RNA sequence: GAUUGUGGUAGGCAGCGCGCGCCUCCGGCGUGCUUCGGCAUCUGCGCGCUCCGGACGCUGGCCUGUGGGCUCCCCAUUCGA
């Protein structure tokens, strides 16, 4: 009926950029804030606890016959109580990728 | 030889039963009645002499570090108990990701021995690491299913074409499974399906 | 079941001496979030009322009082005396409570907010069970009535839990009484 | 105005709290933010009416009685059946169904769906051209 | 306020009945979270403390100008899309590269102008007076506090309101008998296919 | 769920199983003290096991490549200044 042309099956969820885990006047960029859509209280996080997330993003140049690149992490711990997580990265994430979205995935599993 | 455990452990490196009551069960009175009043003494084993090693070919001019000893040993990994034989699987990784399997058993180097059906959705028998399924509340009769000759070494690497005989033992194996499917209604129609997250489709909240 | 003011039996005397071989012995009702605080109060009150002093002083027991059935509705008076930044008054109140520990709670939860007395400027004189009729404050007088009706004039919206919180709507609120 | 009111006797949704989803009965007023409430299955207890929704069935009774003539009452009235016969209480059921639902039990659901929608569509274009 | 967390393309809002403040606040937070929100009938939004604060407030605002150069600031904006406009600005580090970029992603209109018209519009519970503001107590409507300070625009966006509205009320019309005609055609395909009743009617509501 | 493996000649320390007795083997059979449940009272040797004197194991990708690394250079962004 749609007729799209695109990902075929979905096996992970969004996940906005908040920020980095900070104080008002520190920044602490080793650390990473995400939101999770669907995901509205600190509760809900227990199931994403260590569920692996992918920030994907496009560069200039191709790197193995592609502009895409992946930066690898992984949900650590629930922040505050409205379903906000902190996330640790392989890399630092830039501040660039403030207010992007990226992949969280369904593995490893625990079910 | 006793063909019952003596002390059976209340929880892991605690037993049941005083060192009173294994003295009684073990039977150390017994043994120092027999024996005279005394318990029998053993001589130590013997050690093996080492063999003669030829002498080498050349003298580091450097004392390599030997390791300490490490005194822990590696358990079996563990199989959740979400998952049972013939258990339906999603696959969340790789080439099959979202494909719904059937689990037969879990072999030796904790990998899942899975199969589609092969027909019903192309995935072939095939081994599939725990962490990247998930274990639904599908369960299908798989007595019929004959898997005993499959074991880890079926799927290893030699070093493009893949040879009869694993068609062949394949059909055989799926025969049985798709024979257990058909008797649930619409199965057939699930297991070729593909799982997908849809709009407003919460993962912590999906049974499965 | 967690109240936040537990009321306590506290009793002492002066330590005994040659003159006194047998003080006399003092009981207290007390108000206080613990029973640390709650002997802390005792002495209190036994040294500027009696002179005896916790130095000089010996505990002797200390009880938590429950309400017997919390599981109905009483009327709670409450005769207490507070000071202002003026100086010192008397005050009667009345509350409308299962426990008098909730009453109690009430009490000063109104004086802070009626009169700005904080809760150690508040000292408790008298507290009883009123009956119905023996009421004096038309606050607690309006339910005593058989066949009470009135509709839910102020009720705020929210979902169950905030799992279900969400920023965006697509229609407003339907609300009626 | 007003088709609902608290009363002695009005059965009340917990709109809140972990007690979401349960029916209590009003058997008496503390005063206007709180109630007394009670039912078969729990110890009667205060409750703000912040956390109440008041529903359209009412029981005879008078103020706090006992365990057995509240049963009865509610047996009599048949507060049970009328709530979950009535849209409003089948829609916390059918929210609780739909959160139950296994992934066997969707892909079936699914197929129904569509087969329905498709039959429908159908229907719809038949009488549209009529 | 951590965020909506939804991931669309963009979100429209009705701002009529919504208390500026609270709406803005959350808007602000949705922008610099990355997310693009377009507001419509900005002149329905409400202002708590009635007409007579809020135009002394705003008559506050409007004597603060450089004194040696007026042109150089502040810039007082009477419409009431850049009133809200600027409230968020207010919320936004609008200073740095990541306030403006968030800024860029707003877009605010006086009624409803296409395509908008005929797009889904939704609302904001946090902001919403129906639940904020106490019955009784003074609010003015943000249309009629720009009116009195200086905007012209006012009849003319109630005359194409209720242009649209007339519209919008004959497409609901015909809406309404495609449904009841969707009911027919239901009741009829209704003997077509039991099982798949069967297995639908417990999760009917 | 998260961070982490510092050391590199030790089978130590602590606890416990199997054989040195038998029977009908989810257990039972001997001497003492018991609160009648039980008890470090008899508790020795040989071989083993463990939450036991600081991480080990398996698999995969890649190796002249649009690969990997970078303390170098020019920039952008968040925080600080
Ligand atoms: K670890």
């Amino acid at each position: 009926v749609k007729g799209r042309q695109g990902e075929r099956v979905r096996l992970y969820v969004r996940g906005t950029v908040l920020g980095y885990k900070r104080s008002k006047s520190n920044q602490y960029p080793s650390t990473s804030l995400i939101q999770i859509e669907g995901v509205n209280t600190k509760e809900e996080v227990d199931w994403y606890l260590g569920k692996r997330m992918a920030y994907i993003y496009k560069a200039k140049t191709k790197k193995n016959n592609s502009h895409y690149r992946c930066i690898w992490g992984k949900v650590c711990r629930p922040h505050g109580n409205s379903g906000v997580v902190r996330a640790k990265f392989k890399s630092n994430l830039p501040p660039k990728s403030m207010g992007s979205k990226v992949r969280v995935f369904m593995y490893p599993s625990n079910i | 030889a006793k063909k019952s455990p003596r002390n059976p452990e209340l929880i892991r490196g605690v037993g049941k039963l005083s060192r009173s009551k294994m003295y009684h069960k073990k039977g150390l009175w017994a043994i120092k009645k027999k024996n005279g009043g005394s318990f029998p003494v053993h001589k130590k084993a013997a050690a093996v002499a080492p063999p003669a090693v030829k002498p080498p070919k050349f003298y580091p001019a450097d004392d390599v570090a030997k390791p300490l000893v490490n005194k822990h040993k590696p358990k079996p990994t563990k199989l959740r108990a979400s998952i049972t034989p013939g258990t339906v699987l999603i696959i969340l990784a790789g080439r099959f990701k979202g494909k719904r399997v059937v689990f037969l058993k879990q072999l030796k180097s904790g990998l899942l021995l899975v199969s589609g059906p092969f027909k019903l959705n192309g995935v072939p028998l095939r081994r599939v690491n725990q962490a990247y399924v998930i274990g639904t509340s599908t369960k299908v009769d798989i007595s019929g299913v004959n898997v005993e000759k499959i074991d880890d070494k079926y799927f290893a690497k030699q070093a493009n074409v893949l040879p009869q005989g694993k068609k062949d033992d394949q059909k055989a194996v799926d025969e049985a499974l798709i024979k257990a499917v058909e008797c649930v209604p619409e199965l057939k129609a699930y297991l070729s399906a593909r799982f997908s997250l849809k709009s407003c489709m919460k993962p912590h909240e999906l049974v499965f | 079941v967690t109240y936040k003011f537990h009321q306590y039996q506290v009793v002492g005397r002066a330590l005994p001496t040659e003159n006194d071989e047998h003080p006399k012995i003092y009981r207290m009702k007390l108000w206080a979030t613990n029973e640390v605080r709650a002997k802390s109060k005792f002495w209190y009150y036994l040294r500027k009322l009696k002179k005896v002093k916790k130095s000089n002083g010996q505990m002797l027991a200390i009880n938590e009082i429950f309400e017997k059935n919390p599981t109905k509705i009483k009327n709670y008076g409450i005769w207490l005396r507070y000071q202002s930044r003026t100086g010192y008054h008397n005050m009667y109140k009345e509350y409308r409570d299962t426990t008098l520990n909730g009453a109690v709670e009430q009490m000063y939860t109104e004086m802070a907010s009626r009169h700005r007395v904080r809760h150690h400027c508040i000292q408790i004189i008298k507290t009883a069970t009123i009956p119905a009729k023996l009421c004096k404050r038309e606050s607690t007088k309006q339910f005593h009535d058989s066949k009470i009706k009135f509709p839910l004039v102020f009720k705020k919206v929210r979902p169950p839990s905030r799992k279900l919180k969400t920023t965006y709507k697509a229609t407003r609120p339907n609300l009626f009484m | 105005p007003f088709k609902r009111f608290v009363e002695i006797g009005r059965v009340a949704l917990v709109n809140y709290g972990k007690d979401y989803g349960k029916l209590v009965v009003i058997v008496d007023v503390i005063d206007q933010n709180r109630a007394l409430i009670d039912a078969p299955d729990m110890v009667r207890s205060q409750i703000n009416f912040k956390r109440l929704s008041l529903t359209d069935i009412k029981i005879d009774i008078k103020r706090i009685p006992k365990k057995k003539t509240l049963v009865a009452a509610m047996e009599a009235a048949d507060v049970k059946n009328k709530w979950e016969s009535s849209s409003w209480g089948r829609k916390l059921i059918v929210q609780k169904r739909r959160a139950s639902l296994n992934d066997f039990d969707r892909f079936k659901l699914m197929l129904a769906k569509i087969k329905r929608a498709g039959v429908v569509r159908q229907e719809l274009a038949k009488l549209k051209k009529e | 306020v951590s965020g909506s967390g939804i991931s669309a393309r963009r979100i429209v809002v009705d701002a009529r009945h919504h208390m500026l403040g609270r709406l803005s606040s959350i808007l602000a937070k949705e922008l610099l979270n990355g997310q693009k929100v377009v507001v419509v009938r900005c002149e329905e939004i409400c202002l708590s403390g009635g007409l007579v604060r809020q135009k002394m407030k705003y008559l506050r605002f409007l004597r603060k100008r450089m004194n040696t150069k007026p042109s150089h600031g502040p810039i007082h904006f009477r419409a009431p899309s850049k009133i809200l406009w600027r409230t968020i600005r207010g919320m936004i580090p609008h200073k740095t590269k990541r306030g403006a970029a968030a800024l860029a992603r707003l877009k605010v209109y006086e009624g409803v102008p296409p395509p908008y018209d005929k797009i889904k519009r939704m609302v904001i519970p946090d902001a919403l007076k129906v639940l904020r503001l106490q019955a009784g107590h003074k609010y003015c409507l943000l249309g009629k506090l720009s009116s009195e300070v200086g905007w012209n625009h006012y009849d003319t966006i109630k005359e194409l309101e209720n242009k649209r509205k007339e519209r919008a009320q004959v497409a609901y019309e015909r809406r309404k008998q495609l449904a009841k005609l969707r009911v027919k055609a239901e009741k009829a395909a209704e003997e077509k296919l039991g099982p798949q009743l069967a297995i639908i009617a417990p999760i009917k509501y």
